[PDB]
RNA sequence: AGCGCCGUGGCGCAGUGGAAGCGCGCAGGGCUCAUAACCCUGAUGUCCUCGGAUCGAAACCGAGCGGCGCUACCA
RNA sequence: GAACCAUCUAGUAGCUGGUUCCUGCCGAAGUUUCCCUCAGGAUAGCAGAAGCUCGUAUCAGUUUUAUGAGGUAAAGCGAAUGAUUAGAGGUUCCGGGGUCGAAAUGACCUUGACCUAUUCUCAAACUUUAAAUAUGUAAGAAGUCCUUGUUACUUAAUUGAACGUGGACAUUUGAAUGAAGAGCUUUUAGUGGGCCAUUUUUGGUAAGCAGAACUGGCGAUGCGGGAUGAACCGAACGUAGA
RNA sequence: UUUCUGCCCAGUGCUCUGAAUGUCAAAGUGAAGAAAUUCAACCAAGCGCGGGUAAACGGCGGGAGUAACUAUGACUCUCU
RNA sequence: GACAUUGUCAGGUGGGGAGUUUGGCUGGGGCGGCACAUCUGUUAAACGAUAACGCAGAUGUCCUAAGGGGGGCUCAUGGAGAACAGAAAUCUCCAGUAGAACAAAAGGGUAAAAGCCCCCUUGAUUUUGAUUUUCAGUGUGAAUACAAACCAUGAAAGUGUGGCCUAUCGAUCCUUUAGUCCCUCGGAAUUUGAGGCUAGAGGUGCCAGAAAAGUUACCACAGGGAUAACUGGCUUGUGGCAGUCAAGCGUUCAUAGCGACAUUGCUUUUUGAUUCUUCGAUGUCGGCUCUUCCUAUCAUACCGAAGCAGAAUUCGGUAAGC
RNA sequence: GGUUGCGGCCAUAUCUACCAGAAAGCACCGUUUCCCGUCCGAUCAACUGUAGUUAAGCUGGUAAGAGCCUGACCGAGUAGUGUAGUGGGUGACCAUACGCGAAACUCAGGUGCUGCAAUCU
């Protein structure tokens, strides 16, 4: 009963999201954004790998859901379950509209054609760009070979054309390999459940060595 | 239907600011209007009495009358195929002096004392302004300044 | 059409003076009932049950007049009648309540 | 039978044809508009320097 | 609305030409008088054959009437009239509005 | 699809800003050898859901859910 | 579903059709407002003609310098409003569970909220910030400076305001470039169905679809090219030669 | 031909009654006025009120529950 | 028998008859709605302007204070406390840039206030002018800034010509009111009456403003492809067909045969959408008849695969010859 | 230079936590007959400058402080954008040419200046 993507491929309206304009929209078919070992610790899956867009268009939530579940369960069969954390960093905001013409016969008699042509909200989408990451997941050096063929048979599930990249950065911060293990080294990091905060020269004194007291132990 | 007010569209021409907010400063009110000045329009929301339209916001016009607490000014609004003149009473919170000028005053009073200095030489003063001459040779040395070989860079991903 | 809107504006007019007419005579006949004759009580407040109940639909039809359909001209005798319906409405309701109120029952034993 | 609602194409170019002309100035404009206790004395200080002017080249 | 029945105004009647106090009823019509010219010009164009000569007005669309006050000044009973905006409900008696009473 | 109505006790229904009732059912007692009928009493509600206005409503104004009825014509 | 004949009668028609010689010059509009207005008119606009006052300017679909104004594109959410992912650390004299419990302003653990510091993604009707392009004004003689005259305005006041007298400052007279004459008036035709292309953009799945913005075009226009085509590319046309 | 033509006069019409605080034109009557004129009262028919009439026009219900299997509902309740 | 009758006025009845009318916009018309007079935000592309039956909403009111002036105070909320008293009664302290309130829609604006409480008031007044918006630089509505008065408030500077600002409304003719008690009734006077001048009200919402019900399947005229009902053309939502991926089914085994969640296409034999051509006519459903064309092959020819032992069957290929 | 009165720009001035403050000045402070105002001389009013105190206000300083402000060849000539092509690409969109050109980010620095009058070891 769902039309075909190509007819919401394209960013061709402006962002139509849920508001207090449209109070009545179908909630998202994804739910789950973050999946996997999403409780590790940072330097635990030190690789990171994202498969990001080439284009500048719509990716359906179904779709999504369809990638995402794909992913998912190839990596937990031949990987084990805790071996990745895999999260989708995009969200369906994007309501898409939907005018519904009648398909019976004689729908002309009382179809009134193109007048009042608003539509209603049947769909939820989200815009992405040119080198726009849709998932990223983290793993160790022991994973790459499967998480790139679960990202590769993801990305059957898309319109459009994804890369797959191999990021330079420690997982899901931004810092590269060797900075964040000369950062690491020192007691400059602290671990959060599961990201990371950094000591920085800037704020009281008495709180950064109450807190990163290995740093300050020189 | 359609609304075409007096302040329609002028939800952020007539927002104060950020953090500025409140009473007007009192040199708006100190400020001294004559006839024949050139002031700017920029309109006050909190001032809501004496408001121009959102058409003159950012107008430059000429004084020709000054009353109690507002000023007139003369504006030329561009209608049809030609401009009319528009005369507005305008209280003197929505409304500055430009600068350009009183800064053409000074370039006035400079060039007044540039002629009546070289009118005792006779040095041909040239009160005339130019535009950005193209500029004239010059010897550019390498001591200290060795020139530092360029090349393009590979492509790299960098995310 | 407004004629045709007016036209049954006119008709429910009548109608409801019709019954509010045929509502006060069951009401005092009612209150000489000579209450010795509770069968007559019993019918002449079963009677005019039927009648108040008439006038509460056109009274309905009255709020549905003045709500949407653009009377243009009548809303004082709209709201007339419609203050004429609740009234009858209220004395109904006294009088049901006065026959429905038993004579040992907490409600009439805590205050007279 | 829908037609065209509204447009400006050639408009500017009818404008232009013979168009812009900026409003001819003149020295000593119109006092109208202007604060009536200043034109009331104004008047009478017209009148005392033509009056004196002409007592001068007399 | 309510509207008080004295009001101190302006009075132009050429001895006090200043504010007085001012009694204050509401404008009625008056009598469409008969011998007025339009209403003999309309009665002989009515007359003879050709039934209604003149519109009559049906579409009617407001709701009130704009409400006119005369005042009557106390000293030389000189009248004034003021239009004010158009009001549903009116009145001249002052039943003052209370703030800090109950309902 | 549009328009209009309706949604209240176990069932059928009333219900207007100071705010929940009618009838039949249901429970207790009485009368009767006993049961109905009859007599004396008592209890009974997310007022379709959700949000808002109001000092406050089931009522006023919005979102849907559910069920009805009217229109859907000219070839 | 109101006969025929003659007359009123050349009935009226905002509607259809037609509207008769040549050449020369100029040359449009399908837009504004109003109308029982939407197949039409009036009005302003575009155009022609007649010219009139003067003689290089009280100009310019342009730039520069100076000075304003704006709230779009972008950006942002460990900045407000609103939406939204995931954990971490806490708080319950104060959410719901169980456990040790007689209970306790008691204890342990589970789950929800509230706070703190983080983290992922967003907004036509959100925003601190904020362009590019467009847009207003000024760049002097109707100017500047000095002195002192008028007033019934104004000031405590010959204090100011406005307009002045007299005197001084002239060709670099106050940036560039160009001006093909500049300015002004009267009268009147036709038009008031538009359409296409680049770019911005709304509805729609889309449309050789509908509707807007700027500019250029076709209409009204032939010529070379795109085989062919109203709009595209090039270039616009007196008759001929190279 | 035969056999029958049920219920409804609330509505719309049609028709019967007129003692009347109903409405009630012209003419006429009374009062005021200097008069034109104004205001009263009276005020026929008709409307209004009150009856009849459907082989006049016409119209002639809705929701629940209920019988030793189920179904249905003779039966009951309620709105009308 | 001075009643009928007849004549003239007056009231009633009177589609039997007469005359006329029976809006507009509009992705054809009708039904629906008002996009018809207006207001806020956005569309709107950072001056201004800007369309659609675009989006989200609102107006035909309400207020003697909810107007004007002045004074005093600070709001929503949260925390900590105090008998009955608890989640919410009243009181006290602290924090609190407004997270409150300001009649209403939304958007701006406002903190010794524009909010809340208190005091006094009528400037929501008079006389006409000028200016801004819509705009033709017309009107109407609304608004702005002065002048000449008379006032209110406040110690005073000042502020005040309705509502903190952006909406909340109405010509001619006629009627009526107020003012001047002024002009005229034309042979001359007085008094009624009437007509004038200036300023308002009574209303036209289709809101620059006719007084207005239907039907035509008996129909007519002028026109229209500016406008529908066939085909054709663009498009392909819908219909139909074909793929890609592979969670699973297939005892076991993703792919013999299938195949979910997704995603890419093709077609014009569906129905829509649109209105380009045709309304000075292209004869319009189906059937009969007759020819040709397409392949996305039902059979037949030759082959490949199978969860093809044979038989039967299924999938697929070259193939439209028949 | 400090302080007081009146200010201009209105956070480099604010906020949070501490520390210090000669002199004078401000301030807290003492009283209720009078004018005046409150439930309450708490606020407001009046009187005294006497009884006292820098405790607070106020001023200044401190803090790898929050915030704010300035600058950077820090990001970044990046995003975006005017103009041009019979440029690329099925398209989406993207390069190139002549031009304009951000914001966040990062780093560094700063934390009121000043006017008129009066007064002070
Ligand atoms: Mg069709
Ligand atoms: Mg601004
Ligand atoms: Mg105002
Ligand atoms: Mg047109
Ligand atoms: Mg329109
Ligand atoms: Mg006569
Ligand atoms: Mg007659
Ligand atoms: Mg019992
Ligand atoms: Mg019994
Ligand atoms: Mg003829
Ligand atoms: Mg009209
Ligand atoms: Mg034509
Ligand atoms: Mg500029
Ligand atoms: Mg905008
Ligand atoms: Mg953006
Ligand atoms: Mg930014
Ligand atoms: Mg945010
Ligand atoms: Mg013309
Ligand atoms: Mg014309
Ligand atoms: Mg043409
Ligand atoms: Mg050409
Ligand atoms: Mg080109
Ligand atoms: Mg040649
Ligand atoms: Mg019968
Ligand atoms: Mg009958
Ligand atoms: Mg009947
Ligand atoms: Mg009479
Ligand atoms: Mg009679
Ligand atoms: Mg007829
Ligand atoms: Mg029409
Ligand atoms: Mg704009
Ligand atoms: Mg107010
Ligand atoms: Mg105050
Ligand atoms: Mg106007
Ligand atoms: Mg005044
Ligand atoms: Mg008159
Ligand atoms: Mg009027
Ligand atoms: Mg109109
Ligand atoms: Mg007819
Ligand atoms: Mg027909
Ligand atoms: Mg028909
Ligand atoms: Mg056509
Ligand atoms: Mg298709
Ligand atoms: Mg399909
Ligand atoms: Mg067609
Ligand atoms: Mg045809
Ligand atoms: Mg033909
Ligand atoms: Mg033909
Ligand atoms: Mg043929
Ligand atoms: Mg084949
Ligand atoms: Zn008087």
């Amino acid at each position: 009963a769902r039309r075909p993507a190509r007819c919401y491929r394209y960013q061709k309206n402006k962002p139509y999201p849920k508001s207090r304009y449209n109070r009545a929209v179908p909630d998202s078919k994804i739910r789950i954004y973050d999946l996997g070992k999403k409780k590790a610790t940072v330097d635990e899956f030190p690789l990171c790998v994202h498969l990001v867009s080439n284009e500048l268009e719509q990716l359906s939530s179904e779709a999504l859901e369809a990638a995402r579940i794909c992913a998912n369960k190839y990596m937990t069969t031949v990987s084990g379950r805790d071996a990745f954390h895999l999260r989708v960093r995009v969200h369906p905001f994007h309501v898409l509209r939907i005018n519904k013409m009648l398909s019976c016969a004689g729908a002309d008699r009382l179809q009134q054609g193109m007048r009042g042509a608003w539509g209603k909200p049947h769909g939820l989408a989200a815009r992405v760009d040119i080198g726009q990451i849709i998932f990223s997941v983290r793993t160790k050096d022991s994973n790459k070979d499967v998480v790139v063929e679960g990202l590769r048979r993801a990305r059957y599930k898309f319109p459009g054309q994804q890369k797959i990249i191999l990021s330079k950065k420690w997982g899901f911060t931004n810092l590269d390999r060797p900075e964040y293990l000369k950062k690491r080294e020192a007691g400059e990091v602290k671990d959060d459940g599961a990201f990371v905060k950094f000591l920085s020269k800037k704020g009281s004194l008495e709180n950064n060595i109450r807190e990163f007291p290995e740093y300050f132990a020189a | 239907g359609k609304s075409h007010g007096y302040r329609s569209r002028t939800r952020y021409m007539f927002q104060r600011d950020f953090r500025k907010h409140g009473a007007v400063h009192l040199s708006t009110y100190l400020k001294v209007y004559k006839v024949g000045d050139i002031v700017d329009i920029k309109a006050n929301g909190s001032i809501q009495k004496g408001m121009p339209h959102k058409f003159y916001q950012g107008k430059t016009g000429v004084v020709y009358n000054v009353t109690k607490s507002s000023v007139g000014v003369i504006i030329n609004k561009m209608v049809g195929n030609r401009y009319l003149e528009k005369r507005l009473n305008l209280r003197v919170e929505h409304i500055k002096h430009s600068k350009c000028r009183q800064e053409f005053l000074e370039r006035v009073k400079a060039n007044a004392a540039k002629r009546a200095e070289a009118k005792a030489q006779g040095v041909a003063v040239q009160l005339k302004r130019q535009p950005a001459q193209p500029r004239e040779s010059r010897i550019v040395s390498t001591e200290g300044n060795v020139p530092q070989t360029l090349a393009p860079v590979p492509y790299e991903t960098f995310i | 059409s407004q004629r045709k809107l007016q036209q049954d504006i006119d008709k429910l007019l009548k109608k409801v003076k019709e019954g509010i007419e045929d509502f006060d005579d069951i009401y005092e006949k009612f209150q000489s009932t000579d209450p010795s004759n509770s069968s007559h009580r019993e019918k002449l407040e079963s009677d005019l049950k039927r009648e108040i109940k008439k006038l509460q639909k056109h009274r309905d039809q009255i709020k549905t007049w003045l709500s949407k359909e653009d009377v243009k001209d009548k809303q004082s005798v709209l709201m007339t009648n419609r203050r004429l319906i609740e009234n009858g409405m209220e004395r109904f309701k006294s009088v049901e309540k006065l026959m429905k109120t038993k004579q040992f029952s907490k409600e009439a034993l805590t205050n007279p | 039978a829908k037609s065209k609602n509204h447009t400006a194409h050639n408009q500017t170019r009818k404008a232009h044809r013979n168009g812009i002309k900026k409003p001819k100035t003149y020295k000593y404009p119109s006092l109208k508009g202007v604060d009536p206790k200043f034109r009331r004395n104004h008047k009478h200080a017209l009148h005392g320097t033509a009056k004196a002017l002409a007592a001068a080249k007399k | 609305v309510n509207v008080p029945k004295t009001r101190k105004t302006y009075c132009k009647g050429k001895t006090c030409r200043k504010h007085t106090q001012h009694k204050v009823t509401q404008y009625k019509a008056g009598k469409a008088s008969l011998f007025a010219q339009g209403k003999r010009r309309y009665d002989r164009k009515q007359s003879g054959f050709g039934g209604q000569t003149k519109p009559v007005f049906h579409k009617k669309a407001k709701t009130t009437k704009k409400v006119v006050l005369r005042l009557e000044c106390v000293k030389c009973k000189t009248r004034a009239q003021l239009t004010l905006k158009r009001c549903k409900h009116f009145e001249l008696g002052g039943e003052k509005k209370q703030k800090g009473q109950a309902l």
